[PDB]
């Protein structure tokens, strides 16, 4: 439907007249909806779900991941993530990197503090880098499934008026989504900008707004880790510790 | 005479928090540390475990010599406190965080802290990434890869059905704060500098994604 | 003796308090953990 | 020795206010206070009430143990001081106001309060509404309907001398006080806030009603 | 307690008593809505002692006795 | 014995209070709580 709009100035009878096409104005309302955003997170943790069910990955991530012998679940798992977010990212390859291997850490020795997984070249063929136990450690982790974050209304109007996912499963799901997300930043930044980016990226995560807005920022949709606004709390006064009498002529990251 | 049950579920919220076993952000009172440490007191199968946080008032006072069976016994203690792994590194966190706890003074609003002071070899991000680098390619791998997106609607119709009533900021909370945790333990225990200017530019990294 | 009595024990718990605690379950447990638990409570 | 009868009639008035029975507003001082636990320690059959309103000068120490007969007993003896319904809320409302009256300072001028800490469930207005909501529908209604307006002149004139000698503004400050109290006493017993913006934005509703 | 008829009845004309002030040409109220009378403070809402809601059906018009005779 | 007296106390003790306070149906006591309660009262 269109909607037409007309100008007249007290000089003359002359008319000048616009034609708006409401179709923008829809589009605006239903991404400022609240439940269209909800329904479209959700949707794709359930296109996540019914991924991994399709590929016989019905055990909570949890238990996949506390199995120490059975390592070709671990590396099905987190390939089959990294897929589901590189077809989000790019909707038109639905297989990932024909060839790539695995390797499963179990110890600290060897761990990485904030990146689980890891990605590197062994001159012959990708080889990614799973830390177990920090997987473990983050799934098994209690959550609060009691407190309120912030209608009463249409709530009191109305009193006067099949797999059990539980809610700890999906946040279990959730989690290792955003865990795989990141780890699929840095793989993106360095299959397109070599290895010495990526090792730089590693140490210096600012990098991903120039190197994201460039081609993704305007291609593809949008991040999970998107949806809200993270931030630490009393961040202020523990970075207190380092501060800079500073001049930034060069703040690409506000 | 002090009532059990009260004490023990003031210990186990409070010991949830100190160990970084759960993300339940409840404002933690002096009460809560009065109760906690007079349960571990009072409980005959807990006098290990309060003598081993009871140390911490004196920082120059290190943990008290346990053998191993010692050590598994209080382990299955905490265990049982908190009905869930578990392991040593849990008890460091805790010791670390009672006697930050317990040295600081009281104060009318909550002071917000980072991990600290658990598990000699101080280093940074970059030696780390070298070294457990290689540590990782002496590793050989374990799988070779040499894909279904199936669109059922229907399937994803009972999904979203089933997935509908979990409160979505609930459960980004939930993911966050434990990426957020897990990352400050892993970089705690490693002895590595934790750069929160580097995570906060993570967010900001997103929210920068996001509006172009 | 065929039955290790104590791993018996724990799974037939593991189920009965899950399926006491939540009505329906899901991939979470196997056919192999209600063959343990019925063996179980048949033995004991 | 004490006049009886004076002391008798000042613990009347006053306990007839701190029990919101009455909307008789007396300007109160402490020599009525003084005068009502006077002649409730005196009396032999008020001790009961006595010994309830003197353990609200300090805060940790709560109700005596009473057993059913002292309960109805003691709720006699408030019905004999009022001679008037009362039931154990009213035993509630005068045990909170006379320890706030009582923890109170002395001081030059009234200090005007509401209703507070009576009948462990905080709630608000909204989450009533919805939850009584249905306790309501759960009940079935007992009457169902499925209208002579008179305008007698001599007997609205009848009416109207009858009326007459009623002071209006006294029938209309009874009433809206009236109202007001039982308002506050039910947002009380309900352990419900009770939101006087709203109350007075109902007065500033009907004030912007009549100007048009 | 006992008779319910006369309470709804009495609350029923008062209504459309004022009903007629406010629109002075209707005599009869609402031809059909039911009564439900609260004794409880478990199912009693703190200010609003007459109070309506609709059952899908009709009308219906909730009572609470205990506060009105507090009022009263 | 056919009669549960404890259950069949509750349920007489649940109607019988709800009876004493109100004069309704209040749509969670069913027919059935009836018959619990009058069967207590024979009973007893």
């Amino acid at each position: 439907n269109k909607v037409r709009t007309v100008t007249e100035i007290v000089n003359s009878d002359e008319k000048i007249q616009k034609t708006y096409e409401l179709a923008e104005f829809d589009l605006k309302n239903l991404s400022s909806l609240e439940s269209y955003e909800t329904l479209k997170i959700k949707l794709a943790l359930s296109k996540y779900m019914a991924m991994l069910s399709t590929l016989e990955m019905t055990q909570p991530l949890l238990e996949i991941f506390r199995n120490k012998a059975d390592t070709r679940q671990i590396a099905a798992v987190v390939f089959s993530t990294l897929a589901f977010i590189h077809n989000r990212f790019h909707p038109l390859v639905t297989n990932f990197t024909n060839k790539m291997e695995f390797v499963v850490t179990e110890t600290n020795d060897t761990s990485i503090p904030g990146e689980p997984i890891l990605f590197t070249e062994n001159e012959g063929v990708l080889l990614c880098s799973v830390d177990r136990p920090s997987i473990v450690k983050m799934l098994s982790r209690e959550f609060d499934t009691e407190a309120l974050v912030n209608n009463c209304n249409v709530r009191i109007a109305k009193t006067f008026g099949d797999f059990s996912i539980t809610e700890v499963e999906a946040t279990q799901y959730l989690t290792l989504l955003l865990t795989v997300e990141h780890a699929y930043l840095h793989y993106y930044i360095f299959k397109n900008y070599g290895v010495f980016e990526y090792c730089k990226s590693l140490t210096d995560h600012s990098l991903f707004t120039n190197k994201l807005r460039s081609t993704m920022s305007t291609k593809t949709s949008n991040l999970l880790l998107s949806k809200f606004k993270f931030t630490i709390e009393d961040f202020d006064k523990i970075n207190s510790n380092s501060v800079t009498s500073g001049f930034n002529i060069y703040n690409f990251n506000k | 005479l002090i009532n059990m049950r009260r004490y023990r579920n003031a210990a186990r919220k409070l010991i949830h928090h100190y160990s970084l076993n759960s993300t339940s952000s409840t404002e933690y009172k002096i009460s809560d540390v009065v109760m906690t440490m007079i349960f571990l007191l009072r409980s005959e199968k807990y006098h290990s475990l309060f003598k081993l946080l009871e140390t911490t008032f004196d920082d120059y006072t290190c943990r008290p010599q346990m053998t191993q069976v010692q050590t598994d016994t209080l382990l299955d203690a905490v265990r049982s406190l908190l009905e869930m792994t578990i392991d040593l590194t849990t008890v460091d966190i805790m010791r670390s965080s009672f006697a930050r706890c317990f040295n600081s003074p009281i104060m009318r609003y909550a002071k917000i802290v980072l991990l600290q002071n658990v598990a000699d070899k101080r280093t940074t991000l970059e030696e780390l990434l070298i070294e457990r680098g290689e540590k990782i390619q002496m590793l050989q791998p374990q799988q070779y890869i040499n894909i279904p997106f199936c669109d059922d609607a229907e399937f994803l119709n009972r999904l979203l059905k089933h997935i509908d009533p979990y409160p979505l900021s609930r459960m980004y909370y939930n993911a966050a704060n434990t990426m957020f945790y897990t990352t400050m333990e892993n970089y705690a225990v490693s002895n590595c500098k934790f750069n929160i200017e580097d995570y906060n530019n993570i967010f900001k990294v997103m929210e920068n994604i996001r509006k172009h | 003796e065929l039955i290790n009595m104590r791993r018996y024990r724990n799974a037939a718990r593991k189920l009965i308090h899950h399926y006491s605690l939540n009505s329906t379950s899901s991939t979470e447990y196997k056919i192999s953990d209600v063959v343990m638990t019925m063996i179980f409570l048949l033995r004991s």
